[PDB]
């Protein structure tokens, strides 16, 4: 149920940055890609209490994980729902991490060989090369991720911080900035995001709720402060837009004031009706 | 007469993670364990001509046979299907055990798990078998 | 997460079936609500593993151990070995719990349900391997049939007035249906519900549209987190809690004054931590 058409990233216990990565039938272990050659659906049936897990490649739609018995050797096939193409997934309570169980044959998981960069199937043990890391795909494509964003009504600009002294919050033209960069983090516990500008080592977006809609970049050792925390939601049919609400009152989003695209123009919160001007591009620094 | 690779006869077994550990029963259960110079560490090996298998008794319990049981563990039982062993020579007298029978579709083999090469206490498992590279599917087997 | 968690552990081939401990042997038995079925998870983060430790109240130093290399599971003294240390493998969406060896982490527990104690195995699709490891208190008192007094008057209960009358007060204990509440645990809402035994679907609920009005409602009014409440074990007894609404979490519930005298209203109170917001949960006798 709670994994069940969820769309996710599989990265490795043993090598955090290699994740599986699938084209044309062939799964590898292959560094942080942000797409979907590394994305995955995990399909839940309930009667076998197993999951497949698709590929999300839009070339060939019907792949799925497969184990080509009897050599210990995987691949993605057509999914023609078979036991070698089901999987326990077995999480490792206090590790945050998976093992991943072959259904026609749970003697048998996955194991990452981070040397020759694929997986296998092995008997089990200790080793961190037979855990892995599950996790929803937005926030593995964001967290950690140094980006700049822009409102969609002109893609030329991008919410800044002023200056390093000046902390406030504006849309500007993209001049390559460090004050117009921002490192996404996500926190586990709050079950949501900070900002922080990288012209600062611990400034993050805020919101100001002590002067009504206002949004500043403040420091980030202020901890129980839930208005320094975004929740950010993919937009439908695109790759990079995302509405951001903020943590306090998710019914706050960011906003870009009037929609006017002048340099100068105010970030702000306001009430969230999902109008372009509450849309943001979140993007890789050229 | 000899048959086949491995001759007929009383051998130790051992795990190629130890030189000094020797196969003997512990409960229903088989482990390596200290030299104990007793019989219950000599297994009589026997080659079967019908099947081209081997048969492995204890000669301290001479009507028990290595075999296997449902939880995945080798064990000492009554002549079965489940007594016939297919030895892959793999060096001298290192060998890989499996299972004459497909298990689950698979090769099965004999495994010992190792800490750091340490077997203290493993039970010996039944456990699947891709090729002969497994360390911890190799057993030697030395006449004596 | 579940590290120092009292828990119990049950079979899922066998719900009735928990893990039970005496001087030093583990079985399967019925469940008894004590410490015999209670264990606390250690969490050894190096390892990544929990030791699993009796409750005992007599022998307070024992762990699940793995006899390796025989078959055997038993209770043995701390001594922090390998055998002593488990992985505990979530499979997401079945809601059960793995066990695995550390020592050797390709065998599981295995319920052995008809000789009720436990062995090992390698890893399969059996419900055999697989368990329900659960918070003592939700287990103790999930499904539980029972009746709730004040600690200031134990001949007394809570009660629903009657099958028409859905008020509810304090009455003499008489072994009425409309004194005894059924007991369930919402998962998705980590909180309580008390259903009477002398309706099917009412419950106890919070009217703050009457202020501090507690009575019987329908349990169809499908969303209302005041149908719900939290309960928590008043610190070294063994049948004493506090009991808080869900909506108002400082809303303990409460004896009238501390009236303990025939059809004192039962109410909902700010939460300080005195007497007539205490109350003792017991099997009616
Ligand atoms: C010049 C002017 O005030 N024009 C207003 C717009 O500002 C306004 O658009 C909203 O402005 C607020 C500012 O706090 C928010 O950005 C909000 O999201 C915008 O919708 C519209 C209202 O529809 O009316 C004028 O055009
Ligand atoms: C008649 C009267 O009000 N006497 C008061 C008690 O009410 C009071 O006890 C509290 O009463 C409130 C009312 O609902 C709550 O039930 C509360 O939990 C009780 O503690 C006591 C306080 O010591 O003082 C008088 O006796």
């Amino acid at each position: 149920n709670s994994l069940n058409d969820k769309i996710v990233t599989i990265s490795c216990k043993a090598d955090t940055n290699l994740f599986f990565y699938q084209v044309a039938g062939n799964v590898s272990l292959f560094q942080q890609t942000r797409n979907y050659l590394e994305r995955w659906r995990l399909i839940y049936d309930s009667n076998k209490a197993a999951y497949k897990i698709k590929s999300m490649d839009i070339h060939n739609t019907n792949l799925v994980l497969t184990w080509n018995a009897p050599t210990h050797n995987i691949s993605t096939q057509q999914d023609s729902n078979a036991d070698n193409q089901y999987w326990l997934l077995l999480k490792d309570i206090g590790n945050n991490s998976f093992i991943i169980a072959s259904y026609k044959n749970p003697n048998l998981v996955l194991y990452a060989d981070t040397v020759a960069r694929n997986l296998k199937l092995s008997t089990l043990n200790n080793s961190n090369y037979i855990k892995f890391i599950i996790e929803d795909y937005i926030i593995s494509d964001l967290n950690n991720f140094t980006c700049k964003i822009s409102p969609i009504l002109d893609l030329n600009k991008v919410v800044q911080q002023v200056d390093v002294t000046n902390l406030n919050v504006n849309l500007y033209t993209w001049d390559y900035g460090r004050n117009q960069k921002w490192t996404i983090r996500y926190n586990e516990e709050k079950a949501a995001y900070q900002f922080f500008n990288t012209i600062l080592s611990n400034g993050v977006l805020t919101w100001i709720f002590s002067n009504g809609n206002t949004v500043r970049v403040s420091s980030s050792n202020d901890q129980n402060n839930d208005a320094q925390y975004w929740l950010i939601n993919p937009v439908s049919d695109t790759d990079e837009t995302y509405t951001i609400t903020n943590l306090r009152d998710t019914t706050k989003a960011l906003d870009l004031y009037g929609g006017q695209t002048a340099n100068g123009t105010a970030i702000q919160v306001f009430n969230y009706h999902g109008d372009d001007n509450q849309k943001w591009n979140i993007r890789n620094p050229p | 007469v000899e048959r086949t690779f491995l001759p007929n006869g009383n051998y130790n077994i051992k795990s190629i993670f130890s030189g000094s550990l020797y196969l003997n029963p512990v409960s229903k259960s088989l482990t390596f364990s200290n030299e104990s110079s007793a019989n219950n560490q000599k297994w009589n090996v026997e080659y079967m001509a019908e099947n081209r298998c081997f048969k492995i008794s204890n000669v301290a319990e001479p009507n028990k046979y290595l075999s296997y049981d449902n939880f995945g563990f080798i064990s000492l039982d009554s002549l079965s299907n489940r007594c016939y062993w297919f030895p892959i020579k793999i060096a001298v007298n290192t060998y890989i055990m499996l299972s004459l029978n497909k298990v689950n579709e698979l090769d099965y083999a004999w495994d010992i798990y190792d800490t750091n090469e340490n077997i203290l206490s493993q039970p010996l498992l039944l456990l699947p078998n891709f090729d002969i590279y497994n360390s911890n599917q190799m057993f030697k087997l030395e006449k004596i």
